[PDB]
């Protein structure tokens, strides 16, 4: 195992110096990843996977032969948002962050909408089967229940389906922050499920700050999405480029926002809206805190801009 | 044989009855009232005219 490096993409996003407040390791904060699944023995990653389970061809496994990633890009994306601090590898934007790795893409990191709305349902739903056990109409943020306060999609495609919508409808009533890639086509418009307004779509800059000449434009916010080293299977480490390695950070940033919040407050904050520019909501936050590149204000390259944590947890926490 | 997600009125619609037209259940979900059905790919028609169904979509 080689010693540990803090990516490029880590540091832009100003997420070290949120450390010393919280490294997301808020008991009743959780991730879920719906990717190709996780190499779950990974020494730098192990510790945070708090439950893997797999929705491919519609049935829902939680045997570890099922959930393991066969393709690379779940690992990858995992290791973003919560590579552990210690002495090797690389580290995530949030190092505690417990996570659900939801395999719902295959070996070849191609999936079926069908297996990745299945998927969105168990990260309600949780280990337990139950979106809301004790019946307050609180999920996210419950310590009650087990659902994930954030999903990360780093996916997408050109059709709006009802049934999906409905899907990401149930999660972000669920209180659940839900975050996705623009998508890689060089397209004037993000992919579903970034298109739908519940969802954070993210774009993605380089090293340059500029954004990538791939990234799909209009996006709410923009991260590091190019030449991203992180974990990658078995046990080893690989750099990438996308807007699948953008969405990571940005769920990073929420699940920072989300754990500091409840350790002060006892409570979640609201998930917001595309508009929202106030201190009062998560998106809110991250669009008022985000680093305003190109063109004064939201603009068709960066959207509001790049995501940065240490600005907004002390926004969330002021 | 093709996937697809049909979105139900769960008060009208009866699972058992895409076996009718040569069907069957692959996932019921528990949050959207929807299921996820395996249909010959001629009974698509047949399909959008049952019981409880409102929208039949291709998986995409
Ligand atoms: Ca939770
Ligand atoms: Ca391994
Ligand atoms: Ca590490
Ligand atoms: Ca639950
Ligand atoms: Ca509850
Ligand atoms: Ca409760
Ligand atoms: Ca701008
Ligand atoms: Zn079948």
């Amino acid at each position: 195992q080689p010693a540990q490096t803090i990516p490029w993409g880590i540091e832009r996003v100003k997420a070290p110096s949120v450390w010393s407040i919280t490294d997301g390791s808020v008991s009743v904060i959780q991730v879920a990843v719906l990717d190709t699944g996780v190499d779950y023995d990974h020494p730098d990653l192990a510790a945070n996977i708090a439950w893997c389970v797999s929705t491919l061809r519609g049935k829902v496994s939680t045997k570890l032969r099922d959930c393991a990633d066969q393709n690379g890009h779940g690992t990858h994306v995992i290791g973003t948002i919560a590579a552990l601090n210690n002495d090797i590898g690389v580290v995530g934007v949030a190092p505690g962050v417990q996570i659900y790795s939801v395999r719902v893409l295959d070996a070849r990191g191609s999936g079926s909408y069908s297996d990745i709305a299945i998927g969105i349902e168990q990260a309600i739903l949780g280990p337990d089967g139950v979106a809301d056990k004790d019946g307050d109409g609180i999920i996210a943020g419950d310590p009650d229940d087990d659902a994930a306060e954030v999903i990360s999609m780093s996916l997408g495609g050109p059709a709006d389906d009802s049934y999906l919508y409905d899907m990401i409808i149930q999660a972000y009533n669920a209180g659940i922050v839900i975050v996705a890639a623009s998508g890689n086509e060089g397209a004037p418009s993000p992919s579903y499920p970034a298109a739908y307004p519940e969802v954070i779509a993210v774009g993605a800059i380089d090293s340059n700050d500029n954004i990538a000449s791939f990234s799909n434009r209009q996006p709410e916010v923009s991260a590091p999405g190019v030449d991203i080293l992180s974990t990658y299977p078995d046990d080893s480490y690989e750099t990438l480029m996308g807007t699948a390695m953008a969405t990571p950070h940005v769920s990073g940033v929420v699940a920072l926002i989300q754990a500091a919040y409840y350790q002060k407050y006892g409570k979640i904050l609201p998930v917001g809206t595309f508009d929202d520019i106030s201190k009062n909501t998560v998106r809110g936050i991250l669009h008022i805190t985000a680093d305003d590149l190109g063109p004064t204000g939201w603009d068709a390259d960066y959207g509001y801009g790049v995501v940065r944590a240490a600005l907004a947890v002390q926004a969330a926490l002021g | 044989t093709i996937r697809v997600i049909v979105s139900v009125d769960k008060a009208k619609f009866n699972p058992h009855e895409v076996l009718g037209i040569g069907g069957h259940i692959v996932y019921q979900f528990k949050l959207i009232p929807a299921v996820v059905v395996d249909v010959p790919a001629n009974a698509v028609g047949k399909l959008k005219k049952m019981p409880g169904v409102e929208k039949v979509e291709f998986d995409h």
